[PDB]
């Protein structure tokens, strides 16, 4: 529905969602946006209530600004928070290699304090990181990608703690103010007070409490019952806040004349210093959140308060003791209890500006924390709002930040969603964040909540799962890093047709209704009783009659990627998420196809590619051609909207962007306009709805073995091309520099008879390996040779030159046609790194025509190598001739799970083949229901279904029974799954019926050349001359130690030894036997651990002398 | 040295004097070039007499089979 | 500078670079036959891809 270019992949909606697809993607941006704070977002936020939100900026400004000296006589302030505007299709930078950005102006204002005066100055600030419609930032035509680090909400937090000693429940809580130090109270073993602050032994609190002014009375009074503390007033022995205080204070420093400071100053400072003591408003906010506190209090500050301090303290006491709720004076009550890290309300998440903002923050700070410095020194008088500016270091970082911004991580432009996934991708680790070398599984741990939060399934994978992820599906997330699941907030067998974005918490209080659930068409789930998670998410049954809220659909904590394959309910999650991640590693070959089957996700998902040239106006078409297309913006109005092609990925792939229609036709904004990449008929082309079947065969689909057609070739089905950029600079240095001529020493002809006038050939030109390349050259040196030579040269007049004959030449597995020409000169002004005056970068096609053996696959994780190629003929094949797509061993699924593969595929041939319900007279019962409408399948046509919703077996099965028998109204197929092809070879019948079908799959960014290597020899650590592994190099595989042990298990000695010597780095035998070799002869028998020799020396060295004899 | 001595071999593919003649012609023999009178000095003749036969036997070897016999040494 | 303390006598076969440790470590060397694989029904012991 709601789809301009809509077809219909007819699905199986047994259900309904009034709700509809959010926009995801939005995300950050918005932030950014908000961070910015556009009168957009401004409007945005602005709407949906929202008092006085603020572009993540200001703030900045005001969180410091305005300004002033320490002399209290020069007053600066700010203003004009804002920017200018970019200067490119970005696309420009893209090509133009720089990054995309737009200038910043802002208008602070200094003011004397003496006279007090005026120094505004709408100062420029910075051209700036300018996002993308992809909501992104492709530094210098080059973007990484940032995800947010999950972050359990900071704050003073609570628990019981037992002591096997006595087992007593020394509960407690910390304090953790942003940037504010620490200080914590803790159910003492023996009486009483988990006093000490951010690591200071312990005290009698009140010494601090009283220390601020507290008659031991006042407490006991308000705090005698409240007896354990009474002990505190006991052992507290010492008195006089001050007496303490100062004494404390020593407890602080320690050792120092307790000046009144000791009596207060820093103390307050310490944590009454929003000057520096600076928790988090949201926390701040929290806080109240903690405890129905001031609450009625649109507040904001680091305003520490002994007030609440003690408050929650006696909270402690009251609890350790067991006590439900209770209301502090005024402060409405709170049911007592510890806390949790685990749950997610415990647990916010970060976001750009936020970051940024932090970054930046110090940035100014920094750069800021200077004018101060200078402010002063910067004599009064003529010292303009300018005079003292220099954000430079800011962007320096900032800018920089990206450099280092390890979390910005180059968008794997391998497929769309893949890139997506990358988007929504989410963890909580790294810079300042965790260091997996320190985190208990729990980190990875499951837990209830979780639903409607992030794909249960997917995750990292190596030592990595339970560490990272994304969102679930819908539920937006807090203006403060917390999900926003709306719900079927039910009402009296009549759910309240109503979103309710929810932070798990709260909520937690509430009643877990069930999607997939039969209402009396009214909310009135027709049963009296139901189930539902409870306090512990206690997925508990119950009488329908009682919940507050149901849900928002089925399937939600899901991921998109998650959201992708049915039969789940039959299939290994392991295997699953496996396929999940898998999913991505398709490889947009060429053909473009969609599984005739597949849910709705799909392009409606894919649309969220938001990539395809896609309508902008109900305009009629206009001129068209594969670069763009003029667009009759029917307001007269037009715009030859463009279209890209032949431009590499992060992974070597075109810019292709295939059209749709006709320069004359007529259509309307937002509707499609032209695919391109992973973009089958407006849709991730992703595989091949492909026959094949069931046998494990002649041992070739065995142990992962895999048996594969061939026609394929021919068919071509399997290829695209791939892209290196091809670079090689012209440099500058000692003996001269790095020329790029075309002349060359005793170079072959043609070898040159090929390049351009002065080096490399010309675009779209074919090659191979070795193939020389550049037109480079460099001075050689100056250190004589043997007369012998020269002489020799005199002998052959080959009057040698003297220049470091230098250039480039094609390595291995390499060919195609000329492309790149990023020949960019320093000298030609083309800014570039030192000692260089230019550089080109180039590209070449190569259509990868799919080797067998390799690996592909599709849904049901159901990965699959690519064993053998196999000619057509020679092939089991329709009794109607037509043979397989390939075949399939058995076995795994059993010990695996994923049989939908089976079903789905049944299905496959089905759809692929269509049918019609011959319900006629009446009803296929199992029919008697369901998307009726179908009734049939026009042999082969569009077919989707819901996730946790779709027809059934029997049905499905019975669907089997159903049919669109072929030409000869035939169905070699059995209402059964197993027919009986014969042999494209020997040919005869088979033993028994033949299970078979079809399956779209996908193809792999992982094969030989990805990893096709060894190494005969090459470079060698100018230090530990080991195989200098490298590009030019094959690396030359390293070796293991066990291994060695293996030897041992034999003792080939030598062998190993040898190694150690040889290929290890036997300078000699390397040379030496290398010779031998060269001379092929009873090899220079293994010598001596040489070096080892060193040792000795090495020893001696320390008076160490000794010896064997 | 495959070269080198391989040469030396070639260095014998003709006559005699022409050695120190030429070996000396760059001290090749003794590792140090010289002068027509420097060497031929020994034979007592003329820088004339020297480089005459000299470059001549060059021609000898300037000949190709004189070469390819050591050409890949190129 | 960078208060980088400095390598002592001492070190050497001391620290990870224990020429000790040294040996016991495997390493990279020439002619590294490493790649994926398949069987080859047509098989005979000794045989191989």
């Amino acid at each position: 529905n709601s789809v301009p270019g809509a077809p219909n992949r007819v699905s199986f909606a047994k259900l309904r969602e009034p709700l509809e697809v959010p926009g995801l993607l939005d995300v950050q941006t918005d932030s950014f946006e908000w961070l910015i704070g556009s009168p957009r977002w401004r409007e945005s936020a602005a709407e949906r209530g929202d008092v006085n939100p603020v572009g993540g900026l200001e703030e900045v400004l005001y969180e410091l600004s305005p300004i002033e000296d320490f002399s209290g006589s020069m007053s600066l302030s700010f203003s004009d928070p804002r920017f200018d505007d970019v200067k490119a299709p970005v696309d420009e930078c893209k090509d133009k290699d720089m990054t995309y950005a737009a200038p910043l102006f802002v208008t602070a204002e200094f003011i004397n304090n003496n006279t007090g005066e005026i120094k505004s100055q709408t100062v420029f600030m910075g051209d700036f990181p300018m996002m993308t419609e992809k909501g992104t930032f492709i530094i210098n035509g080059t973007e990484r990608v940032v995800v947010s680090q999950l972050v359990r909400s900071p704050g003073v937090y609570f628990d019981e703690t037992i002591d096997k000693s006595t087992d007593k429940t020394l509960h407690s809580v910390k304090v953790i103010p942003s940037r504010g130090a620490w200080l914590e109270f803790d159910v003492d073993k023996r009486d009483t007070v988990g006093v000490r602050i951010d690591r200071k032994r312990r005290q009698p609190v009140t010494v601090l409490l009283k220390a601020l002014g507290w008659t031991s009375e006042q407490i006991v009074e308000r705090f005698g019952f409240s007896e354990i503390m009474r002990s505190t007033l006991e052992k507290d022995n010492t008195v006089g806040t001050d007496e303490a205080l100062l004494d404390i204070y020593r407890k602080l420093r320690p050792g120092e004349p307790p000046t009144k400071e000791s009596a207060q100053t820093l103390l307050e400072n310490l944590f009454f210093k929003e000057k520096r003591y600076d928790l988090a408003r949201v926390g701040r906010y929290k806080v109240n959140k903690k405890l129905g506190l001031h609450v009625g209090e649109p507040i904001t500050s680091s305003t520490l308060t002994e007030e609440d301090v003690v408050a929650t303290i006696e909270y402690l006491v009251r609890l350790h003791e067991g006590q439900t709720t209770m209301t502090v004076p005024g402060g409405v009550e709170v049911p007592v209890e510890t806390d949790d890290i685990d749950h997610f309300g415990n647990r916010r998440l970060r976001t750009v500006g936020e970051l940024i903002q932090n970054q930046i923050r110090v940035g100014m700070s920094r750069m800021e924390r200077v004018v101060r410095e200078r402010m002063t020194t910067q004599d009064v008088e003529a010292i303009t709002p300018q005079t003292l500016i220099n954000i430079r270091p800011v962007v320096a970082a900032i800018k920089e930040f990206f450099g280092t911004s390890q979390l910005s991580q180059f968008m794997d432009q391998n497929n769309p969603l893949s890139g997506l996934t990358h988007k929504r991708r989410l963890s909580a680790l790294g810079p300042g964040g965790l260091s997996r070398e320190r985190a208990g599984l729990e980190v990875r741990d499951v837990h209830p909540s979780h639903y409607g939060r992030m794909c249960p399934i997917e995750t990292p994978e190596g030592p990595n799962i339970g560490l990272i992820g994304s969102l679930s599906v819908y539920a937006r997330v807090n203006p403060f890093g917390f999900i926003e699941t709306p719900y079927r907030k039910v009402v009296d067998g009549v759910v309240s047709d109503e979103i309710v974005y929810l932070t798990a918490d709260e909520e937690d209080r509430h009643v877990v209704a069930q999607a997939n659930s039969p209402i009396d068409a009214d909310g009135r789930f027709v049963e009296p009783r139901v189930l539902v998670r409870r306090k512990a998410g206690e997925v508990e049954y119950v009488p329908s009659s009682e919940v507050d809220y149901m849900d928002v659909s089925p399937r939600q904590m899901v991921s998109v990627a998650t959201a992708m394959i049915p039969f789940l309910e039959h299939d290994d999650a392991n295997r699953a998420l496996m396929g999940a991640n898998m999913q991505r590693q398709a490889v947009p070959l060429v053909r473009s196809e969609a599984p005739l089957v597949g849910t709705g996700m799909e392009l409606r998902a894919a649309i969220d590619a938001g990539d395809v040239v896609v309508a902008e106006e109900s305009g009629v078409i206009e001129e068209v051609s594969a670069d763009y297309i003029t667009v009759m913006h029917d307001n007269g109005t037009r715009r030859t909207y463009r279209m890209r092609k032949f431009a590499r990925s992060n992974h070597g792939t075109c810019a292709n962007q295939c059209p749709i229609v006709d320069a004359g036709d007529r259509v309307e904004a937002g509707q499609v306009i032209a695919d391109g990449p992973c973009t089958d008929d407006g849709e991730m082309a992703l595989g091949k709805n492909l026959l094949v079947a069931i046998m494990p065969w002649e041992g070739h689909n065995y142990e992962d073995a895999i048996i594969l057609s061939n026609r394929l070739v021919e068919e071509d089905v399997l290829t695209s091309i791939h892209i290196e950029e091809h670079e090689i600079d012209a440099r500058d240095t000692k003996l001269g520099a790095e020329e790029i001529t075309r002349d060359i020493p005793n170079i072959s002809d043609e070898v040159l008879a090929d390049l351009d006038e002065r080096g490399i050939v010309r675009i779209g030109a074919e090659v191979r390996d070795g193939d020389i390349l550049v037109g480079k050259v460099t001075p050689k040196g100056e250190t004589e040779l043997t007369p012998e030579e020269r002489l020799l040269r005199a002998i052959f007049g080959e009057k040698a030159r003297e220049v470091r004959d230098t250039s480039l030449k094609v390595p291995h597995g390499e060919s195609g046609k000329v492309i790149g020409i990023r020949v960019f000169s320093r000298e030609d002004e083309d800014e570039l790194p030192a000692g260089v005056n230019e550089l080109v970068r180039v590209y070449v096609a190569q259509k990868r025509k799919i080797s067998d053996g390799d690996k592909l696959a599709g849904r049901h994780g159901n990965k699959g190598v690519i064993g053998k190629i196999l000619p057509v003929e020679d092939m089991p094949f329709l009794a109607d001739g037509t043979p397989v797509d390939i075949i399939l061993n058995t076995h795994g699924v059993p010990r695996r799970m994923n049989i939908g593969q089976i079903l789905e595929t049944h299905l496959g041939w089905c759809a692929h083949s269509g049918w019609k319900v011959d319900a006629a007279k009446g009803v296929p019962d199992w029919a008697a229901r369901l998307p009726d409408e179908l009734l049939e399948a026009q042999p082969n046509a569009i077919v989707s279904t819901p996730v946790f919703d779709g027809a059934q077996e029997a049905e499905l099965q019975g669907l089997l029974s159903c049919t669109l028998p072929n030409r000869d109204g035939d169905v070699l197929v059995d209402a059964d799954g197993k027919a009986m092809l014969f042999d494209g070879r020997s040919g005869e019948p088979f033993p028994y019926p033949v299970t078979v079908g079809y399956m779209y799959i996908m193809k792999l960014h992982h094969l030989v050349d990805d990893k096709i290597h060894a190494r005969s020899t090459g470079p060698y650590s100018m230090i530990t001359q080991q195989p200098l592994g490298g590009k030019a190099q094959f690396g030359g595989q390293r070796f293991g130690e066990m291994e060695c042990w293996a030897m041992q298990a034999y003792g080939a000695a030598y062998t190993l030894q040898e190694l150690l010597t040889i290929k290890s780095d036997d300078t000699v035998g390397r040379v030496k036997v290398y010779e031998a070799i060269v001379k092929g002869e009873n090899i220079p028998e293994p010598g001596i651990p040489e070096s080892f020799k060193v040792l000795l020396k090495e020893l001696q060295s320390l008076c160490l002398n000794v010896e064997v004899l | 040295t495959l070269l080198q001595d391989q040469l030396q071999s070639v260095l014998d593919t003709l006559s005699e004097r022409e050695a120190g003649v030429v070996r000396l012609r760059f001290g090749l023999t003794d590792g140090q070039p010289r002068t027509l009178d420097e060497i031929g000095q020994v034979y007592g003749v003329t820088r004339e007499r020297i480089r005459q036969i000299e470059s001549k036997t060059m021609s000898k070897l300037r000949h190709p089979s004189r070469s390819q016999v050591l050409r890949d040494y190129l | 500078p960078g208060n980088r303390p400095l390598k002592s006598l001492s070190d050497l076969l001391k620290g990870k670079q224990g020429r000790f440790r040294q040996n016991l470590l495997g390493k990279r060397v020439d002619y590294s036959g490493r790649s994926v694989i398949v069987v080859g029904p047509q098989l005979k012991l000794h045989q191989c891809g």
